[PDB]
């Protein structure tokens, strides 16, 4: 399980303007460092970028879950060998989408069989929306909320408002109660 | 026999097929490692050894060769169906008939070649690096091989260590737990804290030596039990105890010591485990000792030995215990004699013929 | 005897095997280290000694050298079969017969050369840094070796006390354990905590002698339990405790005791282990103690020795247990002479010879 | 295990520009300070290094995780003798790129066995990407809210926000719950 | 037919509750100069070294586990261990005779 | 078990213009008394000087651990007699160089013999590098907050920063938890 991002956010999607009236080369350099603070707390994408999960073993037959929350259109399942065959398998699974387990389930059947050594990668576009226009509101207020803070503070001092920047990502985290074998 | 083309090819047609192993790893954690698994085979090779067989051999038997005799050969050679389940029996014959000595060659230095069809085609011995190759293609098949039953292996038996191989660990460990918490283990009967003026202090050699002196020679031992200990400032004693103090592991212990005898067949009063009184004055336990797993397992070893025997002297030889002469039956014994001696509807003679007396 | 060839060679060809080891180490803490394991042994060899052996010898055995007696020599010899495993006994023969005298050569202090094939060639009793080099290619072999049943050893014998040899190091560790808590063990009766004006003060010299004082002749002894002991300001009386005060690993050395005498084989009833009470009343734990762990030791050792001695006089001597004259076993006795006794179906000729008796 | 880097950063590498602009020599000795401090408390490397594990025995026969956590492409696994063979061996393991356990696992079979006495070493480039460009933007803010501190605070004086130093890189270190044998 | 099931899942209550129960025997653990912080994996592999060598075992019980500044050792228990669903299930196994 | 160095470190290698910067006789008395503070408390040595670790008996019979941690390339191990017989030997041991215990283990055997009285000393040279831009930076982040400390109060006055003096060595301290027999 790699899951490392195939191309990042060109930062014309980023809102440097609405930043900027809400309060450039500065500004979105908190405005991504915002991002991936609060995509990292809730583990969710917010722009619809593309990854890549090269993982070697399911840890089901019928499952193998993403990490990433909000996802759409999983591209492809490729296959490699040892030697990297890279073949691209077409059927035997299904994306259910999902916000609270987004997951790439089966067709009746197990997963396509990995073979020994011959990791599987998946590429998948996960995300709310192409443009910052398509984020929950709430969600978009959060990285204002935690972006302007990193704009008025440069160095680690201190100062819970109502809804915060952690009351408003608090349901956009992922609730788990397994740290067990299944 | 008709399968065993198939079964022995498919096992590996003449290759030697070697003991499922660690047959001599629990040997020394099993028998020579804990008293409740050394005493249990000790006992029931000891008592198997000492029942007397009837021939319906003997000289052979009694004097089986120039080491051991009657009584070690059976203990050794039980003492091997015990440990490992299988048992193997080399017979010498410089002359026809009755093979003049008898060996029990340790089971965990044989293995065995199926060969083509079903029964095998030799043994291998190998000590070292040395193996020598007995034959199985001939008429006396100079090895027995007595096996205890297995279910799922087919050239080998099933040692009642190996079932109890989880409660010999459990008693291994839980005693070598109380030893070891014996030899590593600091218990002080207290604690002199000297914090000092400052938070953290330590005390000068020259108040070490006095606080030491007036430690042992008056504080320390048995004739110093009460001191009132004045405490001046910055001095304190925090009196410190050993919270578990008994019974480390002492019933996981002694349930594993009951499931090692359980796996032998030995009822726990014999050997010793405290426990329960299941048996009542060892009158029965007894009994149902030499019917549970001593004369059962004799009237198999003693069927192999017959069988095998008598393919050497040109006859078919019945060699059985002899169950008159063992005084663990007695209780059994008596109590047949009751009821047919109490019987007088029929005569004299024909009780004699019930009890087993020849008449007269 | 056919694979003695390959497995004298790859244990060492004319070269001393010497003992197992330990058999030293393990003599002096399990035998005069602790009452269980000095006990056990001491009732097995003298209940093995007193036994007598009828001859199917004699005048050697009653009188075995100038020193020890026909009850020390098998005193001596058994309890070297106890403690190690193996039983040597040397035998001087100045005229051809009978030799004239036997020596129980202590098992530690003897190796054993295995020699070309199978059986070995001599012996080494290497005291100091001398050795002697008995010789077994002779007739008579003037070293008969009793083995205890080991099951992976192909030379020596295997020692109840090395399948005890944990249970050995509890018992004698639990047991210095409560030694050493009464010899270094700080239990004071309270404390004089006197902080003074500051947060920390001592108290002068003149008011130590006062205190020191007051507190000996008032409120200390059993005559002083009970002055209320007045407490001005700044002082302060802590009543400190004993929390774990008995019982200190107390069943974790009785279960050791009890797995000792469980490994010898003697039952806890006979030599006096606390606990459960397996048999009833002496009467059946004196006979299981004769008939598990005494005379199969014995018939064993008794059965060597004839075989032994017969390689001297031109015979082949039986010697065996009198099962007749040993006290242990009249309880079984007369529950024998009960039921034959009470048979009325045969005749007075016919029951003598049931129990023995030579008809008249 | 020694885990000795091969080549730092050459500091061409480290954004004393971008770090000037959130606020040279002192600059880059305070970035460096804290990228070291912040890859030792979630071991990881930031900047794709060279490194050589030069351990004496593996702790198991399909395993020998690597200690830092983002790795790629294994150069090469010398097995050197008592006297230093240096014999380069080519097949036997795999790597297996994980974020939470980059291990070395095998071919299905053992490691290759280690010579006594003949340390082997692993030499491998471990990180997320040769240029700063390449971090997690909440690993890369996490450096300048502990430089931009370390500059602003020579000796060790006293002053918690949101997502300080501390909530930023509490996503990037290792979870382990053995202090076991296995 | 419910006893059965009160056997059945009580049977099954005591071996699910073997074969996944994550009981400790204890738990160092190790907040560091900060109020959170982790141990280098050098650490790590000194620290597991020392524990499985001569803290882990019978023949290591009790040794007295020096305990450095920011060290810790929570002795950890396991505080129902016999008799889950014990009653219930031979009651159950009696009404199933019965 | 002496362990008493050979020669210090001559302070041309200390970076006394670095600390000027950061912020000389005094600077350089400062530098080696927040260096000396530092590897007391990680058991380090930061500069590989060559020490002499002179005792009298191994510990066990393929051990002897040394003290200060960060080792490499152990002179001589010198076995002198009652009266000093100083012959030095040549095999018998390795040094397995670890950052976590740097040991001088066997070669299949036990130590070299001890003669009655006649203690052995090792000599070697333990350190980092041998110069100061050879240490991690971190550590040496650490010796500057503690020496601009030392400099900018004179007494033991009173004043926790989110990485401070104690968060930066927090990880090159020794991890033990053993006070027992082995």
């Amino acid at each position: 399980m790699m899951l490392n991002e195939v191309t990042a956010v060109p930062g014309t999607a980023l809102p440097v303007a609405e930043f900027r009236d809400h309060l450039d080369a500065a500004l979105l350099s908190y405005l991504r460092a915002a991002i991936a603070a609060i995509e990292g707390r809730t583990a969710k994408a917010l722009i619809s970028r593309g990854f890549r999960l090269a993982l070697t073993a399911w840890r089901w037959g019928d499952m193998q879950t993403l990490p990433i929350a909000p996802v759409a259109t999983v591209t492809a399942l490729r296959l490699v060998d040892a030697a990297g065959v890279e073949t691209p398998v077409a059927a035997g699974w299904r994306l259910v989408p999902d916000m609270a387990r987004p997951r790439i389930e089966a067709l009746g059947a197990m997963l396509p069989m990995i073979p020994t050594g011959g990791r599987v990668e998946i590429d998948f576009t996960a995300g709310f929306g192409a443009s910052w226009s398509a984020l929950p509101v709430d969600l978009a207020q959060a990285v204002f909320l935690l972006a302007a803070q990193y704009y008025e503070l440069r160095h680690d001092g201190a100062a819970a408002m109502p809804f915060g920047v952690m009351a408003l990502i608090e349901r956009w985290r992922t609730v788990r109660v397994l740290g067990g074998r299944p | 026999s008709v399968t065993g083309r198939i079964v022995a090819m498919a096992s590996g047609a003449g290759r030697p097929v070697w003991g499922p192993r660690d047959t001599v790893s629990l040997m020394r954690t099993g028998f020579a490692g804990n008293p409740v698994g050394f005493r249990s085979v000790k006992l029931i090779a000891e008592a198997t050894a000492a029942v007397p067989l009837i021939c319906q051999v003997l000289d052979l038997l009694r004097r089986p060769n120039a080491g051991q005799g009657r009584a070690e050969l059976f203990e050794a050679l039980i003492g091997q169906i015990l440990l490992s389940g299988n048992g193997y029996l080399e017979a010498v014959c410089p002359e026809p008939g009755v093979p003049r000595e008898l060996h029990v060659l340790r089971s965990d230095r044989m293995a065995v070649v199926p060969g083509a069809d079903g029964w095998p085609v030799g043994y291998d011995y190998t000590v070292g690096g040395r193996k020598h190759r007995f034959d199985m293609t001939g008429h006396p098949d100079p090895i027995c091989h007595i096996k205890s039953f297995h279910p799922t292996d087919d050239h080998y038996g099933l040692s009642p260590m190996q079932a109890a191989a989880v409660a010999l660990d459990v008693h291994n460990a839980a005693s070598a737990w109380s030893k070891a918490l014996l030899d590593n283990a600091a218990r002080p009967s207290g604690a002199i804290i000297y914090k000092g003026a400052d938070g953290q202090g330590v005390l000068a050699p020259e108040q070490y030596e006095r606080l030491i002196f007036e430690m042992e020679t008056h504080h320390q031992g048995a004739r110093n039990a009460g001191r009132p200990m004045l405490l001046e400032g910055g001095l304190d004693w925090k009196p410190m105890g050993f919270s578990p103090s008994d019974m480390e592991f002492h019933e996981t212990k002694a349930a594993a010591a009951r499931e090692i005898a359980l796996a032998f067949g030995v009822p726990p009063m014999l050997i010793g485990i405290p426990g329960d009184a299941t048996y009542a004055n060892y009158a029965e336990a007894n009994r149902a000792f030499y019917r549970l797993t001593v004369l059962p397992l004799l009237t198999r070893v003693s069927a192999a030995l017959a069988w095998w025997l008598s393919g050497y002297l040109g006859a078919q030889i019945e060699l059985k215990p002899d169950l008159d002469q063992v005084p663990a039956l007695a209780v059994e014994r008596d109590q047949l004699w009751a009821r047919i001696g109490a019987a007088g509807f029929l005569s004299n003679s024909e009780k004699r013929v019930l009890l087993g007396l020849p008449p007269t």
